[PDB]
């Protein structure tokens, strides 16, 4: 599967 | 001592739990995030298996394909912690 | 108009240029990195086939284990991009 | 290939 990910910083 | 937080897994609880011991012995020994990333990377390569991708750093997004049961996300401490197999 | 610096790259010179194209196209329509990644990562996937992955970031260092002539990481600007396919 | 990368900042 393909997913995001996204620093919180 | 850092805090372990994960974001995102899809992934046996044994193998996160290596994960994120995997990178504290990384943060241990290496500063450099491309250094993190290799050591943790070669360790799953050789306790889990080829192949696996790792990022490591404080500010970035990522979209990847991954095999599932083979991907985590998280945090130790301030640095966040990619971790998968390519799908 | 941002400046393209391409740091590493293990891919054809037609595929660098639209990779360059791709993440330029993204940072007009996106300012989010995962959907700059995610953009980036789905035209590479359309315009030259699966599987594709892309970090976007200004902090993060990476080890990952590509394709032969699948590989790039450049900037764009201030921000960072990998692009690659799993080795 | 493995190969790392590594952000200027």
């Amino acid at each position: 599967r393909s997913t995001t990910t996204q620093t919180d910083m | 001592d850092r805090k372990a937080v994960i974001k995102n897994a899809d992934m046996s609880e044994e193998m996160q739990q290596d994960a994120v011991d995997c990178a504290t012995q990384a943060l241990e020994k290496y500063n450099i995030e491309k250094d993190i990333a290799a050591y943790i990377k070669k360790e799953f390569d050789k306790k889990y298996n080829p192949t696996w991708h790792c990022i490591v750093g404080r500010n970035f997004g990522s979209y990847v394909t991954h095999e599932t049961r083979h991907f985590i996300y998280f945090y130790l401490g301030q640095v966040a912690i990619l971790l998968f197999k390519s799908g």
